[PDB]
């Protein structure tokens, strides 16, 4: 078979949106269900309109902003506000630097990554009331007619369980391209259970981005591909081939493009040509949105002996819309750790949760989410009923932050005892 | 090869200087404040109306322009003009310097390029040709059929051809069987072709100015690919080549031969100048000997910067001295908080959003405080938040959010600091 | 391609290992002070022991360990005792940051080297094969005969294959003509071939646990010479190709397909992560997401380094943001006098040499003063010069002689200085 | 290569021996005259059922048959129904020894596509199978959908076999994704094949009787136009290959090999068989050694001719000495008068033109006079004349004009020498 664009890592399972007023673009707290930076929210959704039919005339978004902070989460907020079935990519800035391909070639399947190809084909659909679901190191599923048991590999597991789907669900998979949806539950959207047959052949929309078309068109990466020489550069003859028949495909009407969005974090990675790279796709009228994040305040633009902002040329940066995001109020901090604590199935003890919010504060967002899972790991260690504070402040003893790190290495050679010493 | 050919013109960067119609200046070279879109900076516009007189003048032999100024000044919008005054369709490629550091090809080949896309084309033929199927000499067309009265010397002249009643047929004013006769048991190969349809006469008037760029890409294919998705179809642009530039070249001699057409080397922009490196300005010499070769005009905003491909050779703008030498540089001053309000009045007319006087004050604090460029971005923004409150009207208020809510570079980045 | 294969392993970096057997951790996951070879060190102990429950627990969702440190620390046995901890078997290689850096081979081709040697395969397979020359269903070997009673479906499935009586064959349990026939006038090609030797039943259990680099190697032949004179033979390693593995792969994948072996990732430990550049950090990056990867631990005695790679971007222990963030880090502290003298006792007793107390004494001084490697060091050279006088216990006089008869590298360097 | 394949049999050579169903002999092998559409002749059909009799019994150790006598007796009828004799569906080759003489083909290659014209091939296969896409173990057609209960053997005969939920199968009773999950985007090279249709089960019985140059011909095709237009398509016939007899032969074997289809040599018939040459009695010789070979009956109207080949070696029917051995000669007497008018009657009852007694009599005098033959041919001709006057019933008149328009060749000969 093959893939859908969704295939959306995600360790951000609690994003639907910006979390935003739909008239007053004006940002309700908390909602689809994002914490705080109402600010960078409301900016994000006014260049986002700014994007329908825009005045805005092909240009980068840059979101700048402290560690730790939902840069990326709006990022992805703002991939939702367009819709699901819309390419979102996301993209470390120092991975275009690899052995495995040129900065040319990573640069064109991230941005091939976030355009994809929407058409009517018909399709072996699945539509019925989840049974059963297993755990490994199969899926059963009923209608009012029939039940069936059938086997899922990796892929799958990971898509349906990124759709929140559990025993109870009334939900649909479509068999070619692995896209599950949710339709409803049949007790505790009221539905009730479908009838006929289970399996049933619909004309259906499928959106597939052009990296994903190119790949399917390709020989198929082997078991162990990344640990053999075998690169992942795609053949030039491919690519041609599948822009030629997309481009027949939308002359005739039987395809419709649909750029997407494409996330650089730490923008400030680039060198001079990435951005010349970057430049010259945002002219082309198929270029999807591009979002750029960057925590640093000023850098050193690479390729050149020149500082600014973010590490962006002057010519780049007055071209781009900035967004800037703040640090958290406690609060929030709370709220957040909450929500990242729930989804990964954590029972937390209130002092527990103050004592991460405080963690938080101190070292980041990013570390306490660490921690959870480590905190519940040493509960169950004890057989705790709870992740009470004494397991979070146990796995804070045992796994070290940054900060704390390197202050431990550098006390090796100490600098004072009773007067300083250099 | 291909005669009429389409044009994408990379419209993205001319988009904010849509108002900028021409440089406003008199009969006796004069610049008149306010007017043809410019807005002050009267001292910049009449020396480009020096430069603009030079050209047409063939005084400016081998030489180019530098406008030198900070990022609130007009230098983009003076060079648009300059290609505005240098008559009508005249071509402008704008770049920065930043451009030709490109991944997989080499600068002076982005270069070479932009040139192509600096040399335009104009071509203006009256071509007359009456065709068809020979029936006597007459001929026949799909829905229409003429009997013309040939002269012995064309008569003459037909000799020479593989002309026979009735093939189909061609006729030069100024200066191969039927398809009706095709049986189904000839197949191929076959000298059967279908006869002109539908006009007898085929007179018609060749009107377009495209640039050597645009007939590059035009035989770039044996659909559109490269104006539908330019960078994003692969990474190295394998299409245009040697002997396909070469090719057109020759084929674009033989056109200016025969008088047909004419063309026009137009302005070619380059901001950012000091980026470029030794090679490059040895690229753009040899360019600027060229008689045909676009008008070459450099933008900076450094004072003194390190010649790129020399060791720390600091220089004016970055500008290596013997390529400086044939630059007449030309200062572009910054503007009075009035001047501002007045460019943020003819943006906002034009984009056009509607806003209050107040509105504009209030963008112009930001025209003065950060660059010029950044309250020009605040308009749409501004309302687009207005329109949430459906007011159509964009206020201070509104501006305000919109201030807050998208910050400048600076701001951003020393905000950040903290 | 071969099944049955054999695995040299690279035992000069694990033989200061040796008395490492575990982490030596309760049922409660309590690090216990003087067990399984460790001693003391129980904080990063026990993390680790958090580590291997994690990963047992398919919790470590594309993470890696980074182990924080002095010199005198043990995080190399640390790793090692987490490779042991994750079951029995489990593939363990450890490298230094140093050696990506090869002359004639890239650094990432260096690093999926050692991720080859970092995924493990356990093949654990009740073959059950009754072979011979068939008689009858009959069969017969060099020396003994069987009678098989076979069901008519496995007779069906015999009248697909070339089977006749007699011709050689073989027989699949839980899932060509015969030499004795061959005359001096056929030659070659012929279709005779050996009768089984010399069992008329076959049936064998194969269980072994080779790495992904062992499969490579016991296929880059047509002697083993790799093995036996590695980096000596050429200049390049010509043998180990991008078909080779991919071959290897495919014939490994199907052996799981089957259900007869099970991969196995073990642990790629990374000394001295501070000069890896960003480039080997991607690759690192694109391996964690792989769900059969082995766990990744690097390690590190530098505070804060630049980021190889970048404009002297400094950072945590020489390891860029992106990636330091899917990292566990685990601080290693130096040790108590006593706490090395006890582990110098473990050391000597398991080289195992026969000191005095005093001598245990010298040692650890040295082992404080000094790192403790050194000091771990000086145990054979005083043990030489003890039998040397044929005391045969090492003593106090013996340990100074040879400290001073090899110092350390900064006592050399300074001594040197002057 | 196909199995099932049509048969283009040339009956113009049997257009006159329709009303021949047998020999007419009893159960103690005595000719019964006038009976099986044989009319006298009873020694020579004794003789043949002798023949007959030898065959079935495999004492006609590599012998062929003789038939001497004059045009009029019936050789090749009885041919025919020795060929009918043998069996149901026997293979039966007539050709005439002046055919070999091809104007760009050898003698022995014409004869050894003949004898693949006279080697059938008795294909009886219940062939059994259950296909479709697999949904359990389950299979679905275009419109209908079975569940079949496995046993755990198929089951592990299906652990072979690229089998999984839900590709398109094949199963075997007595001894590859589906279409439906094809997506645009995938093209070619594809796995993807449509689902069996339109039933979900398939058993049906393969009944066919088929020569070796049926299937040379059918193979002979990457339309059916060597059937169509045999000698007029092109001068040599460069489709029948040796490579695709070779092919064709090694198929037939493996069918034989598996006891599904059983080869049947029929008859050839060679008349004429003095025009034969001595290395065409070579390949004969060799072919009467094959027990697969057909049998030969040659047939001569000579009694002495010289042997083709040889330096005027007259012998008996011009066969060589060494071949003549092998054969056993059976003599055909001619036919008294009312003999003649009973096949007369015969052939003009099958053709069927209704004529009177004394039109036979009146035909049969030419019988007697010129060769049976020439009388036979006269019937269809006077039936024409007859239907002109709208008589439908011939009569004496119109075999006389008949006889008078279309002249015997020695009539024609004697009278042209006038
Ligand atoms: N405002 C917010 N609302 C909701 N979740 C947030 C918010 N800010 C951060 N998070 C979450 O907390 C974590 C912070 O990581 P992230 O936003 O990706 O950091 P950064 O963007 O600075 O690299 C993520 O899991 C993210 O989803
Ligand atoms: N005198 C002027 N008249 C009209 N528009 C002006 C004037 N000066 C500046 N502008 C506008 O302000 C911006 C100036 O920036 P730009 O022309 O791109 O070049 P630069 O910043 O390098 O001088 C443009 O949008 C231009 O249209
Ligand atoms: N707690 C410990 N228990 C046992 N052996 C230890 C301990 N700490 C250090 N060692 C030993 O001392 C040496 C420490 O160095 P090594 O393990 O190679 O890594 P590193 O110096 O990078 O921390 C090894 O020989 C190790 O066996
Ligand atoms: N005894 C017979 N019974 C039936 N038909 C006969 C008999 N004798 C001759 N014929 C017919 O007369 C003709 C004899 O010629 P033919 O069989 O072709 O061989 P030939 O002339 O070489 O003996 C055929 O049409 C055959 O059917």
């Amino acid at each position: 078979s093959v893939t859908e664009t969704k295939e959306l890592i995600a360790a951000h399972s609690h994003i639907r949106g910006l979390g935003v007023d739909a008239d007053t673009l004006e940002p309700r707290p908390s909602s689809q269900g994002l914490v705080g930076q109402e600010k960078a929210r409301k900016a994000a959704a006014v260049v986002l309109e700014m994007i329908k039919q825009g005045k805005i005339a092909g240009r980068a978004v840059l979101i700048a902003g402290p560690p730790s902070t939902g840069k990326t989460a709006i990022a992805m907020g703002m991939a939702q506000s367009l819709g699901q079935d819309v390419p979102f990519t996301t993209l470390a800035a120092s991975e275009i630097f690899s052995l495995e391909m040129s900065k040319t070639e990573a640069l064109t399947q991230a941005f091939r990554k976030s355009i994809g190809v929407r058409i009517k084909e018909e399709s072996e659909i699945m539509e019925g009331e989840v049974v059963e679901i297993q755990i490994d190191r199969k899926l059963t599923i009923k209608t009012t007619d029939m039940e069936a048991i059938y086997d899922m590999g990796s892929k799958m597991i990971d898509a349906m369980t990124k759709e929140r789907v559990m025993a109870g669900d009334i939900i649909s998979i479509d068999k070619s391209s692995g896209k599950i949806t949710k339709l409803g539950r049949s007790y505790a959207k009221f539905l009730q259970c479908p009838e006929g047959e289970l399996q049933k052949r619909k004309e259906v929309v499928h959106t597939v981005s052009l990296h994903e078309i190119d790949v399917i068109n390709s020989r198929t990466q082997g078991f162990l591909a990344l640990f053999s020489g075998d690169t992942g550069e795609i053949r030039s003859e491919i690519r041609d081939q599948i822009n030629t028949k997309v481009a027949e495909w939308k002359e005739e009407g039987k395809a419709e493009i649909v750029p997407g969005v494409l996330f650089i974090d730490e923008v400030h990675m680039l060198d001079i040509e990435c951005f010349s790279y970057i430049n010259r796709a945002l002219e082309s009228d198929l270029a999807p949105i591009v979002i750029m994040a960057s925590n640093r305040g000023v850098s050193r633009i690479r390729g050149t002996d020149y500082k600014s902002p973010h590490g962006l040329p002057l010519d780049f940066l007055d071209r781009v819309v900035i967004i800037n995001t703040h640090p958290y109020t406690p609060d929030e901090l709370r709220q957040i750790l909450s929500i990242r604590a729930q989804e990964e199935e954590v029972d937390l003890t209130p002092d527990a949760l103050a004592l991460l919010t405080k963690i938080g504060q101190e070292a980041g967002l990013r570390y306490a989410s660490n921690l959870i899972t480590t905190s519940q790991l040493i509960a169950a260690k004890r057989r705790a009923k709870q992740v009470g504070v004494e397991d979070v402040q146990r796995s804070f003893k045992l796994f070290y932050d940054p900060a704390r790190s390197v202050r431990f290495v550098q006390e090796s050679e100490k600098r004072l005892i009773g007067n300083d010493g250099v | 090869q291909i005669s009429e050919v389409r044009g994408n013109t990379r419209d993205h960067r001319t988009a904010a200087h849509t108002h900028i119609k021409g440089l406003g200046l008199n009969s006796s070279g004069i610049a008149e404040k306010q007017a043809a879109g410019f807005v002050g900076q009267c001292a910049a516009r009449e020396a480009c109306g020096v430069v603009v007189d030079l050209i047409k003048a063939h005084k400016m032999a081998g030489r180019g322009v530098l406008l030198a100024g900070g990022p609130g000044t007009g230098k983009t919008a003076l060079a648009l003009a300059i290609s505005q005054e240098l008559g009508t369709k005249i071509p402008f490629c704008p770049i920065t310097g930043s451009e030709i550091y490109s991944t997989e090809v080499k600068k002076t080949e982005v270069l070479m390029e932009n040139f192509r896309r600096a040399i335009g084309l104009r071509v203006r033929e009256t071509k007359d040709v009456y065709e068809g199927e020979v029936t006597e000499i007459g001929l026949k067309s799909a829905r229409g059929q003429k009997k013309l009265r040939l002269d012995p010397s064309i008569y003459e002249a037909i000799q020479k051809e593989r002309v026979q009643v009735g093939d189909v047929i061609y006729i030069e004013t100024n200066t191969g069987r039927s398809d009706a006769y095709a049986t189904e048991f000839d197949l191929e190969a076959e000298e059967y072709v279908p006869i002109p349809k539908g006009e007898v006469h085929k007179k018609k008037e060749i009107v377009q100015d495209v640039t050597l760029h645009d007939l590059d890409v035009a035989n770039a294919r044996p659909q559109d690919i490269i104006s539908m998705m330019g960078q994003l179809m692969k990474p190295k642009m394998t299409e245009i080549t040697d002997k396909l530039r070469m090719e057109i070249n020759k084929v674009v001699q033989k056109y200016i031969n025969q008088g047909v057409a004419e063309l026009i080397p137009g302005v070619l922009f380059i901001d950012e100048a000091h980026m470029l490196d030794i090679e490059c300005f040895t690229y753009l010499n040899k360019a600027l000997e060229s008689p045909i070769a676009p008008i070459v005009v450099l933008a900076s905003n450094r004072g003194i910067a390190t010649i790129r491909g020399a060791d720390d050779l600091k220089a004016a703008h970055g500008i290596p001295p013997d390529f400086l030498q044939r630059l007449l540089i030309i200062p572009t001053h910054p503007y009075e908080p009035d001047e501002i309000r007045r460019i943020v009045r003819i943006r906002a007319q034009t984009e056009g959003v509607q806003l209050t006087d107040a509105a504009v004050d209030r963008v112009a604090e930001h025209g003065v405080r950060i660059s010029l460029r950044y309250c020009l971005q605040l308009l749409a923004p501004a309302s687009i938040l207005a329109r949430v409150n459906g007011r159509t009207q964009v206020d201070v208020q509104d501006i305000a959010e919109a201030e807050e809510l998208f910050l400048d570079a600076r701001r951003s980045a020393n905000i950040l600091t903290s």
